[PDB]
């Protein structure tokens, strides 16, 4: 297509208790990082490597239209299990999603929005290494992955 | 590693993994991991000396047993995904100088190679002399034997 | 004419075919039952080898009919067998190799 | 099938205000050579430059000519695109590209110019036939693939000749091309034999495939039983799956 | 040519975007959320390496010299300090094209020199 | 053999190995090592089959085809040879090494699964494990293929079940529609035919 | 280039002259075998800016039994054809009194034209051939057995011998590349003569439905 060809590869997260996919940079702004320098500071630990930089760039242009935290939570809450009648019912709903059902092993309570920021940026960081090919795809049967 | 071999702060069950190329370090206290004991090798010598074996030989009425062997740092439990960072020696034979050095770094020695076999495959005499499906069939027919 | 048909039906010249009766065995069986001496000259007339296969090939009937559509459809069904059966029973091979009485 | 990405070393988009600027060191030589007598620039020259590199290895491997690529790019996209290239003398083989001159006479430019690249690298189709991934060349040692001719003595003489074997199939265009043998060319895929050569060719090409999987092991199943299965399938007039 | 890289605005710290000055014909970068503009020094924008001949000596970490599981030879001495131990390994990289080339990492503390033969 | 594999391995470290056309350098290396090791186990097999006396009982069961094949004698006396998983030499389950004992990036014959011991002298510990990995692929196939070959056997029957040779000798399915004018095109039952040479051809 | 497009116009013309010969239309032996240079002499090399314009390539061949029947092979110059273009051709067939004719399309027919061909069954029949489907004669492939279209006299005598109804034969659908080649219409029966490795020859009959 005309858009698919120009953009390149876009990254998306599929969250628990959300009907369909959500773009990634929307998920970082939902966690309280407004600027793209802070968002890309959690995902890419060294800015002198442009190869990663070019990988993320098309995922900023898809999230370019929502620049604000409370706009972003509303972007998520629209897709929840049921759409909230009132807006602030959705923002209250999406924030309860990021607090509890989002990566609960990091933390469940309040200021964990920072603790969830690095590690969630680390999923997005390690998904790049397998896209660039600097690491091996994990093995489904490797018996160290089993409990 | 030194605190686990003295069992001070860290139970022998906790596994710890230094992955160099990706720069991570991982410490898993989680339940369900599967780990088997190995002898430890410092420099080219086993940490199992003769004085340890003389005390175990007399184990009756010494109140001296496996736990007192593990607590001396001679044996170590190593689960799977920590076997990726280890060099094992089949027997103490591989530790001696062969004049052509395959590896000089062996960090753990296995107790005996034939402990890789389960309970029903441990009854077969000379299992290494048989075609491989024939140790699998005996595993099936060893459970059906009248006794 | 049959050697030109075979090279059309069998390119790559694979000569191994599957046919109803074994000719080389039965020619070989009729040497032993009748005690034929191959060192000796044969008594078998070279015409009665020819007139006997022609009269044989009419008595092998896959398709029964008098129609020009039935005739043409037998000559095709027995084609590769009559070709084989005229190779081994040839009037020369009977005089030289087999020496049938 | 050779896409332009097969022969491409690297790609960069540059911003040139005027061609004689040549922010690159080397291009300035032959850039001026073409602009000593510049043609079809009458409208204006778009500033946004697309400069691609072509590995001489893959270029000489497929016997590709810079003039040949220049034609296919200019022909594929038309006059909306201008293309300029080196002589083989250049140790670094370069192909310059710019937006339409008369376009100066939405989509922006740098965006629209990157949209051209990601369309070219995949879609150019310099050579060959799309859907043909690879083609292997070897001399067959099996008497089935060996051309076997009746000599003047009537003997069978098995000849060794080079045969090609493709990964992926489009049968109708492969047959049509020159020097390719119309008669003996065949594919293993049935449906593309059905749509091209008919239902009779499927009746035969199916019993040639079934006889290959059955007799590959060395096993032997009679020809009568192969021919009935291929008769039951194709006797309705079209391919009848067993489903 | 260069593999280029990002630039960030100095006010809202967003991604600057390249754009063309039509009057002066000078490449600019402009954040889209403010009026901040900056002149392009590099003059290259989007660069893509398809042949992607990649230098692994940049990715290799000097800490690799501490792994027991890697082989080492005293055949190849260190190029810098002339140390005999060198711990060598292959690409260890997916999408490496075809490379069995060994990369060498010098042992002994803090040298970390990394060469290829 | 294991010395000719070390040269092929050393040639590839220095890049001196040139790829065969149509083959990745990994594909040309995995071929040259299989060309050597197969000749090894093909030579030691035929060197073991020359040594068997006329009174040998293996040779008695093999020569008459009663049971066993010439390749079972090779593995008993001589060498068991390469062990394969999914048609490829043993893969890397750990990171860049096959078992904890081997060093990362060992492509040598021992690390990748070649067993140089015969069932009689007995397999060494690791060769026992790789030999177990190559045998699991045999057990799995036998469990999987039977359920596919039985679902195909049922489909071929239900589609053809009613086709029959009518008294016209025309083969006709259940509707009277004509599958063939004569059965098998020659009209002959398949049990009484034999192989023959034409002898006019060629 | 124009050497390829001159070579393509050499196959298409040659392969069609084999259709007309195999359907039983009178075709001179010289027109069947043309060396490219002899073809390049008659129709003159490069089509583009050249004497062959893709028109005047038209072929008029008369049937063997009836000199009146004939047929046309039309080459449209357009990449795609449309009802306004065919209506030009049909107006020409009306002009010269024939019925049957062929159309060789470069790329494809507009979906509105395909039905327009069917729109006239009795008066005029027209057949769509893609420019590729004629680039090779599929009759000469090894997989395709010799096909022979059968007269009505022979189909009656056939179905009486085996005592068959028409619908008990195998079928070959009218959309089959070897049905188009021989210009076969629903209800005709074709005779497949193919060599076999058991019988040595075998004759299959396909109905066309
Ligand atoms: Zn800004
Ligand atoms: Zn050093």
């Amino acid at each position: 297509g005309a858009k698919k060809s120009a953009i390149g590869q876009r990254i998306v997260a599929t969250l628990p208790y959300i009907k369909q996919e959500v773009p990634i940079i929307i998920v970082f702004r939902a966690l309280g990082f407004v600027s793209d320098r802070d968002i890309l500071e959690h995902i890419i630990y060294d800015f002198e490597d442009p190869e990663m930089m070019e990988m993320v760039k098309p995922s900023l242009d898809e999230a370019f239209v929502i620049q604000e935290q409370n706009v972003a939570l509303n972007f998520i809450g629209s897709r929840g299990a049921k759409p909230g009648v009132t807006k602030e019912k959705r923002i209250k709903y999406a924030k309860e999603v990021l607090q509890k059902e989002m990566l609960p092993h990091v933390g469940v309570s309040d200021f964990c929005e920072t603790k969830k920021a690095y590690f969630l940026g680390y999923m997005v960081h390690r998904l790049l290494l397998a896209a660039l090919g600097r690491r091996e795809l994990d093995d489904r049967d490797h018996y160290g992955n089993k409990r | 590693r030194k605190l686990r071999r003295q069992m001070d702060i860290i139970v022998s069950e906790v596994s710890m993994i230094r992955d160099i190329r990706e720069r991570e370090i991982r410490i898993y206290t989680d339940a369900g991991r599967i780990c088997r004991p190995l002898l430890i090798v410092e420099k080219q010598k086993l940490l199992l000396k003769k004085r340890h074996i003389d005390q175990l030989k007399e184990r009756e009425y010494n109140n001296y047993s496996w736990q007192d062997l593990v607590a001396s740092g001679v044996v170590e439990y190593i689960d799977t995904l920590e076997e990726e960072t280890v060099m094992l020696a089949m027997t103490p034979d591989d530790l001696q100088e062969k004049e052509v050095a395959y590896c000089s770094t062996y960090t753990h020695c296995e107790i005996h190679p034939s402990m890789i076999l389960g309970v029903c495959a441990s009854i077969i005499p000379f299992p290494d002399h048989n075609q491989s499906p024939r140790n699998t069939y005996q595993s099936a027919m060893g459970k059906q034997a009248m006794g | 004419e049959d050697r030109e048909v075979l090279r059309v039906i069998f390119p790559t010249g694979d000569s191994k075919v599957v046919l109803p009766c074994n000719l080389l065995r039965m020619i070989w069986n009729a040497q032993k039952i009748f005690h034929i001496n191959p060192r000796l000259p044969s008594d078998l007339h070279p015409i009665k080898v020819v007139e006997g296969v022609k009269e044989l090939s009419k008595k092998l009937v896959i398709v029964n009919g008098d129609d020009p559509l039935s005739r043409q459809a037998q000559e095709n069904a027995t084609l590769l067998f009559n070709i084989h059966l005229r190779s081994t029973l040839c009037s020369r091979r009977m005089a030289e190799e087999f020496r049938l009485s | 099938h050779t896409t332009l990405r097969k022969v491409t070393a690297n790609t960069a988009i540059y911003y040139d205000p005027n061609p004689q600027s040549t922010v690159v060191a080397e291009d300035q030589e032959w850039v001026n050579v073409y602009y000593e007598m510049p043609d079809f620039d009458v409208a204006r020259i778009s500033p946004w430059l697309l400069r691609v590199e072509l590995d001489r290895k893959h270029m000489t491997d497929r016997k590709l000519t810079m003039e040949q690529i220049a034609e296919k790019i200019n022909a594929g996209f038309g006059d909306d695109l201008n293309c300029i290239f080196n002589d083989d003398n250049a140790e670094k083989l370069v192909l310059r590209i710019r937006i339409m001159n008369s376009d100066e006479n939405k989509m922006d430019d740098d965006v629209f110019l990157r949209c051209i690249e990601s369309n070219m690298l995949t879609d150019m189709t310099l050579q060959g036939i799309e859907q043909i991934s690879k083609v292997y060349m070897h001399l067959p040692q099996t008497d089935n693939k060996k051309k076997i001719i009746i000599t003047e003595d009537g003997e069978f003489k098995a000849l060794q000749e080079w045969i090609l074997e493709t990964d992926g199939v489009s049968l109708m265009r492969v047959l049509s091309e020159k020097d390719v043998d119309p008669v003996r060319t065949t594919s293993n895929d049935i449906v593309e034999i059905f749509t091209v050569l008919g239902i009779e060719a499927v009746r035969k090409a199916l019993e040639r495939e079934l006889y290959h999987v059955i007799s590959f092991d060395g096993s032997y199943v009679n020809y009568r039983h192969l021919a009935l299965l291929c008769d039951t399938m194709t006797c309705r007039g079209h391919l009848m799956a067993i489903t | 040519p260069g593999i280029v890289g990002i630039r960030f605005c100095q006010e809202c710290n967003n991604m600057l975007y390249p754009k063309e000055d039509k009057e002066n014909r000078i490449l600019l970068y402009a954040c889209r959320n403010c009026d901040y503009q900056q002149e392009a020094d590099n003059s290259c924008i989007y660069v893509n390496k398809i042949t992607h001949e990649v230098d692994e000596l940049t990715q290799i970490i000097a800490d690799v010299s501490q792994d027991p599981t890697l082989p080492r030879t005293e055949d190849h001495p260190c190029q810098k300090c002339g140390h005999k131990e060198a711990v060598f390994f292959q690409s260890h990289s997916a999408r490496a094209e075809d490379a069995m080339r060994l990369y060498y990492v010098c042992t002994a503390p803090h040298c970390g020199h990394r060469w290829t033969e | 053999a294991k010395q000719d594999v070390i040269e092929v391995i050393e040639k590839a470290h220095n890049n001196e190995l040139e790829p065969t056309p149509g083959n990745t350098l990994r594909q040309t290396f995995e071929n040259q090592v299989n060309r050597i090791l197969n000749d090894a186990r093909d030579k030691t097999g035929s060197s073991a089959q020359k040594s068997l006396s006329e009174y040998n009982n293996f040779k008695s069961m093999v020569v008459s085809g009663a049971k066993g094949s010439k390749i079972n004698i090779s593995q008993v006396i001589a060498v068991v040879g390469q062990q394969n998983v999914e048609g490829k030499r043993i893969p890397f389950g750990f990171k860049h090494r096959t078992l904890p004992h081997f060093i990362k990036d060992d492509y040598g014959p021992e690390s990748r699964g070649f067993v140089e011991n015969s069932y009689l002298a007995g397999l060494t510990p690791t060769e026992f494990f790789f030999h177990a990995m190559g045998g699991r692929e045999g057990l799995i196939d036998t469990a999987v293929k039977t359920a596919e070959t039985g679902y195909i056997q049922r489909r071929l029957i239900k589609s053809m079940e009613s086709v029959m040779v009518k008294y016209d000798a025309t083969v006709r399915n259940s509707i009277n529609q004509v599958v063939q004018l004569r059965y098998g095109e020659d009209g002959l039952a398949g049990e009484s035919v034999e192989f023959q040479n034409l002898a006019t051809l060629k | 280039d124009d050497e390829e497009e001159t070579y393509r116009l050499w196959k298409i013309r040659k392969t069609i002259m084999q259709l007309c010969h195999d359907r039983g239309y009178l075709v001179t032996q010289d027109g069947l075998d043309q060396t490219l240079e002899e073809f390049k002499a008659q129709f003159g090399g490069k089509p583009s800016e050249g004497r062959p314009r893709r028109t005047d390539l038209t072929v008029l061949v008369a049937h063997n039994d009836d000199p009146t029947d004939q047929m046309f092979v039309f080459f449209p110059e357009e990449p795609k054809v449309g009802i306004k273009t065919i209506k030009v051709y049909c107006q020409r067939m009306q002009e010269e009194n024939i019925t049957r004719a062929l159309i060789v399309v470069q790329q494809g027919m507009t979906p509105s034209a395909k039905q327009s061909l069917v729109d006239m069954a009795p008066k005029y029949i027209l057949e769509q051939f893609l420019q590729q489907e004629l680039l090779i004669n599929i009759t000469e492939h090894e997989l395709v057995p010799e096909h022979v279209v059968m007269t009505k006299e022979e189909v009656t005598e056939l179905l009486a011998r085996y005592k068959l109804r028409e619908n008990q034969l195998p079928r070959i659908q009218a959309g089959d590349p070897v049905a188009r080649y021989f210009g076969i219409k629903r209800g005709q029966v074709v005779k497949i003569i193919r060599p076999s490795e058991t019988a040595g020859r075998y004759i299959t009959y396909r109905l066309v439905q």
